[PDB]
């Protein structure tokens, strides 16, 4: 049993009674810097999980409060810290700026602007480590969050205040789901229904900066940046930054939630926040657990995802949807961290990497994708069409490995499955989604060729958007498909079908 | 006494005392906190140091802070006033309606009933669910388990059981939610208020919710089970009445201990679990029991990590239940809901003496025909099914009919299925399965049985399908 | 390791899917025949 | 941090760290000789049956240990360095291994003034004439400033010859190893 | 202050006190804490002692004073325990008063050597056809019962215990068998229902239930098997015959692992210490069959093991499979398709073999074993059934009947002569002309019939212990006559 | 493994060479259903290129799904569309193999650069069905599909 501070450089101070000359309450000296973790002697008044400031501008977060030293983690590269450097408190639990100023900025885990457009002019700051709402503040998820992706909005509806989980192998289209979702909200945000504006946050964890730069360019292209924040803790950034980025983003979203506004936050990936946390813990000499992950890597994600809530009207009526992205290894969704998060969320979109080659893009593996909120968070028109569509797909999915009735069933199933494909960065308004789904589910495509539905979808959408916008506006405003609207759709579908060949 | 914090590492805080030392399990209040932080002592390290587990986030603790030994383990309010309220692990209310004003306080740590205090009677407890009542009947006063993977029906099933039994119960009830979604806790609270089970105005509530949802640091998720269990203990002993106790989930009570274990300085066990898993769970599951002076009809949902029933946690729990209904993902994929696995759900009252000869014969017939069907599927894989003999095509058809008939629509699943929830008393289930086995329904399509209550409803549905054909 | 009963369905490989599809085919056919016979009986029984 | 002056010999372990701290404390202020005096006096003090038995019980509060040690260091008017050292050991809980500490310091002081230790082993005693010529020759091994610190010893195992250790150097004049070497040579 | 006969707790936590002092404490000695709590000194280290507390460490402060009792752990013994329910140390927990046993024994005594024993030759009747005929158990054997969850192991044990009532209610003295049931890590209500079940069958006047339940501290669950084995060695060493049932032996291993990992001993495989073989071997090696110079008594053992997913290559299942003289697999696939007891007779074995079967059951089961062996290698065809010659057709028409004879019901063991009669009817061929589904009925009828009218024949088989050709002919006549009128 | 599993996130285009293919003699052993790129976009590589690549991947994936049955019940237990799919998939697997210049010393064959348009054209033709009459081996270790046709002619004599 040898204390860390039981060194000669310290015991000598103690012996010759010179320790009283230095401040050992709001200041400390680095005993040993190495691998991105400092041990600090002093700081007898430093709070647990408080921020501290080294003598070279670097910051750290005092995690371990041991009897004689303090295990601090540097939010940077320790190339500049040296044994004996003076560490001085900051006084406040680590907190990040928040506000509407961040909107449209590529902020960094700690709130510093890395887009080079100037300082963030924010006003308020929130502690990253805050408790999630209780039992009382929340209410049941009721409003729909329009993803803009036929399959998701149809068979895996997502409400506002609901924690989904886009889980699938590497390179199957998870970030694509996230960016379709971000771009879709453009139509609502460019409007006057202030109760439908959704503000997006993209937390990019352990991804090369080229990826984040291309993503930001894609968002600016669709001018989907005026209402987007991007918290970028990329691979080159120290482990503590990658571990704190989700909480910085989540607090930036708790801001909009605590002010009657609706936010969406997309952690991508969480399996890399877990890796950063493991590195931190192992470098603080904390004992490992499964696969070396610290013992409490479930609490790490539970305390993050539990902050995605839907406040009652006595608390402003705000909302914070969360869309964590996990990466399985070989479809092994039964791994440690994927299993940790699959039981924390309520719903899950399964991106299968062989649906992704067999033709289906997005690869959503319906039947394994669930939404525990369910139809409760869907639009009435989409409820109507999806009720039949989901059932027909469910039947076709058990007779897919192949009479007249069942042959018709298989034909219809293939028609639908070709109606669920889609491109990229081209989300669809809910009205158009319901229009095409209704066209395909009544039977107005039971004769057209399979390879031609992919193009009939686009042609029919262009036709409706160019000719019968009044019908779409009526469906969208009314919410539901009225009988006169149903007849108008019937007419339009038959007319276009006849003159399409 | 009064100690001072000396080290904070995660959720584990060491406290050094100079007066007498506080025995283990005591609760120490940290002085200088905006909200009550309680540390439950867990180890004596020597040198008048104690290692403790913080019941609430240790953000903003400072070495040297002062800590007062309360002098007794975590004490919580009890009595018929906690009915209709919501409580933390430390018992202070979290439903924003003022303090729980009781006369009785109870310490959440207390030994279990001695062997001379146990009951030995068993009487079936009709639940209205065909599969549960037929193949694995529950029992009044018995402990019941729902072993599920993720997203198979544990919570929907336990809500169905609440709706059914708690509403038609003479006695009280308790729902300790250990470390599961807060969305679900709020949903349940509002469902009860809207269903009359809880009552905000007057004193007519029959449920005492307790919540340790998954945002609570591990020190709290590992204890709230004991808090709900203490409330149920009181209602069992002092009120001298019957009680229900739904726990959801009981895996998190183990997972939290695993989370804190390493920092407590314990070598890890087989699968990363704490070395004390079995005993840390026995000391809890041995207080949830009927006795000569009361009765608890405990139901517990149990996560099965990655659908691995051989995991140490579910594997160890299996020995502490009088009846298990292993929900299965494979059955839930076929659309059969509830997903209960007929060839893995067991019971202790499934005997020809306790449930009757005919019930037993029918249950065993169902199990045997399903097992024969399982064997046949291997052949059907290769030969195709037209090649099967004519004594086996009958077996396969009957087995499919029975699989479908075991499904049922619940009243709490109307949001998903749209159908209307049903209750099937025991006699209808036994009669319907007798008939399906005997062959009295070889002329109806199998899909006629999907998601229906009694057998007559399957007949009516078959007729309606035929007519609309 | 040994072999259980009904492990082809459990594996979920190509054989499991193939078996499930074959069974669904056969019983769809028989359900159609039984529905036809039920309608015919319901018409032959009004008399 | 400060620049602690490195002691001449390096010791390792907790004993060595405390001894190095004390040596660098005393070396500044040039209080080595007196500090060694107070150290070899606490060496006698701590062996007192009452204090020896009291300081090994772990059931007396550490503050009690520190108070008692302050009492027993004020009476002898120990230099502030030694009082601080003993208070430090009591605080950290290492006084149970004080004899290793002070002993180490003694070593660390010998190497300071040049007492390069030696050791001679033989199968019998040595005539003072022979021992004196031995000392005179061994003195030739050292450097200027250093002074021999001989230590005679006796082993029966080695038949004849002699064994000499001079700090690190080691010469085995014994007849045991000569016999073994001859036996190996006349076997191999 | 005394630091040789007394010490003081340096530390406590998770049930492992670290005591300072106790310089004269022996290893595995029973010390006593100031709080009326006992403990066992396992780790003797240069600076301290590692005591495992028999109870709750809530009552063990730091600085408490621990005094050594001077004795290794010991338990009471005698026929004063019979019919009681004791805990892991002899304390009664059935609330029928004190135990009042004069003698005592050490839990950790050593097994008999190589000379005291004699080859296992008597039959230990379990009253279960599938066991008594195909996987017999002698007296002095160690026959593991290894299975999955809810497959019927505890029921095999309780049928064995209940069966001995016919012998214990007779006057023959070398057939009396006294049962001990060590229940390790079990819900107390399970043990209470089990004691009620034994009372119902009146099998609780020669049974000792040792109870180390889930709530009990790890050392009590570690120590219960040794307490039971000592209470059984008492009957072994006095010319009496005992039968001890550990249930399970995997939970003793779990408790031992907990103590080791808390004492910080090197983990090993699955975190089991290096002694989980020594632990079980030095327990199961106390089931012996003393020769006449030592009394002639014996002590059978039926350790019960649970295997996760039929995995019998795990650590503890293989440790206890390489120590015992057989094993009775209980597969669940067979449990649910009607075969109850679900004794897989392919994997089950008994290295003692037919050396421990009565001459009649040898006479019959010798050929029943071969008939089932032949059936088991054409079992797959059973589905096809047709399209095959008369050879395999007759093979798997005999096999089905033989199988349906081995089905049996809860708590209804059969006397050896009745098992012999039933298997005789079945295997000699007086059933191949019968629809399999009716076989059970025939059995349940034929049995009763023979019990009523022909008691003299059963008495002759029981006493002679052999099917004399006169008895053989009479039995053939009985079977033919009954089967005619069915 | 943690090392490749971690490095997969730092690359634009991966190319997973697999021992299973190399044991078939195909070279380069690239695994077509594990190789990926970030410029497989119809707006970057055009529509004919993207469609041909995705058709190749779809057919290879279908053949992979069939392999489980094929390995036991043989190809005599497949529908006719499945037999045709397997034939096309084997032709494509072979046609992906190419002889490199630096592997002349190994193979002796002459190393080929196949321009992109020739590659797209050849795979488009194989998918259309213009070569269902040739044998698989006509495609093994050839450059553009002209050489495949020439080798199929050589084999026919
Ligand atoms: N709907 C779609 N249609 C066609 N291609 C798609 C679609 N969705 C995704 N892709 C393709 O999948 C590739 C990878 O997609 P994406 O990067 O969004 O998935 P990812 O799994 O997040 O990637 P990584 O995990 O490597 O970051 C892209 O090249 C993209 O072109
Ligand atoms: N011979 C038998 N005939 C019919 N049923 C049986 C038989 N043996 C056991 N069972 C049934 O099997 C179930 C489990 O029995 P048992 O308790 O013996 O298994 P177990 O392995 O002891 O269970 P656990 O592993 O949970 O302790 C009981 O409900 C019992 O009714
Ligand atoms: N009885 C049922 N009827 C229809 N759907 C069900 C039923 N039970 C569960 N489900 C579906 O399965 C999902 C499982 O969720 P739930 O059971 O609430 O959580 P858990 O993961 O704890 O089982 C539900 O969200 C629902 O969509
Ligand atoms: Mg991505
Ligand atoms: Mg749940
Ligand atoms: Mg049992």
């Amino acid at each position: 049993k040898t204390g860390t501070a039981e060194v000669s450089s310290i015991l000598e101070e103690r012996i010759l009674g010179a320790d009283t000359s230095v401040d050992l309450e709001e200041t400390g000296r680095v005993l040993s810097i190495g691998d991105g973790i400092a041990r600090v002697h002093g700081l007898r008044n430093v709070q647990a999980e408080e921020m501290v400031e080294f003598s070279s501008g670097l910051k750290g977060m005092s995690l371990n409060l041991e009897p004689d030293n303090v295990g601090v983690v540097v939010f940077g590269n320790d190339k500049l810290i040296k044994e004996g450097d003076i560490v001085k408190r900051t006084g406040a639990i680590v907190d990040v700026p928040v506000g509407e100023e961040l909107l449209g900025r590529v902020v960094d885990a700690l709130g510093n602007a890395i887009d080079g457009k100037g300082p963030i002019g924010s006003k308020a700051r929130r502690r990253v480590g805050l408790k999630a709402p209780g039992i009382i503040p929340r209410i049941s998820v009721r409003e729909p969050m329009q993803t803009g992706i036929k399959a998701v909005d149809s068979l895996v509806p997502i409400g506002r205040g609901q924690r989904e989980l886009i889980i699938g192998d590497r390179q199957t289209g998870k970030t694509s789901i996230a960016i379709d979702t971000i771009i879709n909200q453009k139509r609502f945000n460019d409007g006057t229904d202030e109760k439908k504006k959704l503000y997006c946050i993209y937390v990019a964890i352990g991804q090369k900066r080229s990826t984040v730069a291309q993503l930001v360019k894609r968002l600016t292209d669709a001018d989907a940046m005026k209402y987007t924040i991007v918290v970028s803790a990329t691979a080159s950034d120290a482990a503590p930054l990658q571990y704190l980025a989700p909480y910085s983003g989540c607090s930036m979203g708790e801001y909009f939630r605590d002010n009657g506004k609706h936010a969406l936050i997309i952690y991508d990936d969480l399996s890399k926040q877990a890796v950063a946390y493991r590195q931190m813990s192992l470098l603080l000499r904390r004992p490992p657990g499964r696969e070396a992950y610290p013992g409490d890597v479930f609490y790490l994600h539970s305390r993050l995802l539990e902050r995605a809530a839907k406040m009652n009207d006595a608390f402003g009526g705000g909302s914070l949807t969360a869309l964590p992205v996990i990466e399985t290894q070989a479809g092994d969704v039964s791994a440690y961290i994927p299993t940790n998060v699959i039981s924390i969320t309520d719903g899950q979109i399964f991106l299968e990497t062989e649906l992704f080659y067999k033709g289906i893009r997005p690869a959503i593996n319906v039947g394994l994708s669930v939404s525990r909120v369910g139809s409760a968070a869907q639009t009435r028109a989409m409820k109507q069409v999806a009720g039949t569509m989901k059932l027909e797909l469910a039947q076709y999915r058990e007779v897919a490995a192949f009479d007249a009735a069942t042959q018709q069933l298989l034909s219809r199933g293939v028609r639908l499955t070709e109606l669920l494909k889609q491109g990229q960065y081209s989300p669809m308004a809910i009205e158009e989604q319901v229009a095409v789904i209704y066209a395909g589910v009544r039977g107005y495509l039971d004769k057209l060729e399979p390879s031609k539905i992919t193009k009939f979808e686009n042609a029919f959408l262009s036709h409706v958007i160019s000719q019968h916008q009044a019908l779409l506006g009526k469906i969208r405003t009314d919410g539901k498909i009225s009988e006169e609207s149903d007849a108008k759709l019937k007419e339009i579908v038959t007319n276009f079908l006849a003159g399409f060949e | 006494t009064t100690g001072r914090i000396v080290a904070v590492i995660g959720a584990v805080v060491d406290v050094q005392f100079d007066e007498g030392l506080p025995p283990i399990l005591n609760a120490l209040e940290v002085q200088g906190r905006e909200t009550r932080l309680v540390l439950e002592v867990a180890q004596h390290l020597g040198e008048s140091t104690v290692r403790t587990i913080a019941m609430d986030g240790t953000e903003g603790l400072v070495r040297g802070q002062k800590v007062l030994d309360s002098g007794a383990p975590i004490r919580i309010p009890v009595g018929p006033e906690t009915l209709g309220r919501i409580m933390n692990v430390i018992g202070e209310p979290i439903d924003e309606r003022g303090p729980i004003k009781t006369k009785q306080f109870a310490a959440i740590h207390a030994e279990a009933p001695e062997f001379v205090e146990m009951s030995v009677e068993q009487e079936i407890l009709v639940t209205g669910i065909k599969v549960v009542d037929l193949l694995a009947p529950y029992a009044k006063g018995g402990k019941i388990g729902l072993f599920g993977g993720a997203g198979v029906g544990k919570t929907v099933l336990i809500m169905e059981l609440i709706n059914n039994v708690a509403k038609a119960h003479g006695g009280y009830s308790v729902f300790a939610g250990v470390g599961e979604r807060t969305r679900e806790g709020n949903d349940l609270y509002h469902e009860m208020i809207e269903s009359g089970v809880i009552n905000l105005k007057d004193a007519t509530s029959k449920v005492a919710l307790v919540y340790g949802q998954m945002n609570e640091p591990p020190g709290a998720r590992a204890r709230v089970a004991l808090t709900g269990l203490t409330v149920a203990e009181y209602f069992r002993d002092q009120e001298g009445q019957d009680v229900l106790l739904f726990i959801d989930n009981i895996f998190r009570f183990t997972q939290a201990g695993s989370e804190v274990s390493a920092l407590l300085g314990r070598i890890p066990s087989a699968v990363g679990y704490q070395p004390t898993l079995a005993t840390d769970m026995g000391t809890m599951q041995e207080r949830i029991t009927t006795t000569k002076k009361g009765s608890i009809t405990s139901v517990q949902a149990i996560y099965v990590p990655a659908d691995d029933l051989t995991d140490p946690a579910p594997a160890t729990t299996f020995a502490h239940l009088d009846a298990t209904t292993v929900l299965s993902r494979a059955i839930a994929e076929l659309g059969i809901y509830p997903a209960v696995d007929p060839l893995d759900s067991t019971s202790r009252i499934m005997d020809p003496n306790i449930v009757g000869s005919e019930h037993y014969d029918v249950a065993r017939g169902v199990q045997k025909i399903l097992q024969d069907y399982k064997s046949l599927q291997d052949i059907i894989a290769i030969l195709g099914m037209d090649e099967l003999s004519e004594e086996d095509k009958l077996t396969v058809s009957r087995a499919r009919k029975i699989q479908r008939f075991l499904s049922q629509p619940f009243q709490v699943a109307e949001v998903f299925t749209g159908h209307l929830g049903k209750l099937v008393p025991l006699k209808e289930t036994i009669k319907g399965f007798q008939q399906i086995l005997a062959g009295e329904y070889d002329h109806l399509p199998e899909q006629a049985f999907y998601m229906v209550g009694p057998i007559e409803e399957a007949v009516a549905k078959a007729d309606k399908l035929a007519e609309e054909h | 390791v040994r072999s259980s009963a009904g492990a082809v369905r459990d594996a979920g490989g190509a054989f499991g899917k193939r078996e499930q599809a074959e069974e669904e085919r056969y019983f769809r056919a028989r359900a159609k025949e039984q529905l036809a016979a039920l309608k015919k009986h319901h018409e032959n029984e009004i008399s | 941090f400060a620049k602690l002056v490195r002691p001449p010999v390096q010791i390792y372990g907790i004993e060595g760290r405390y001894a190095t701290a004390l040596y660098s404390a005393a070396s500044k202020q040039n209080k080595l000789e007196q500090v060694e005096k107070e150290l070899l006096r606490v060496g006698q003090i701590l062996k007192e049956p009452k204090m020896a038995a009291s300081l090994l019980n772990p059931y007396v509060k550490r503050s009690v240990k520190v108070k008692s040690l302050s009492d027993m260091t004020a009476k002898e008017k120990f230099s502030p360095l030694t009082s601080n050292l003993i208070n430090l050991l009591a605080e950290n809980g290492r006084l149970t291994n004080t004899p290793a500490v002070i002993s180490a310091f003694s070593t660390m002081m010998s190497v300071h003034r040049g007492e390069v230790p030696c050791t001679v082993t033989t199968a019998s005693a040595l005539d003072e004439a022979t021992l004196t010529e031995l000392k005179t020759v061994l003195k030739s091994f050292l450097s200027k400033g250093q002074v021999l610190k001989l230590e005679v010893k006796i082993d029966p195992s080695i038949m004849g010859g002699m064994i000499v250790r001079i700090g690190e150097k080691y010469v085995d004049m014994s007849a045991k190893t000569k016999i073994q070497k001859l036996s190996r040579a006349m076997r191999e």
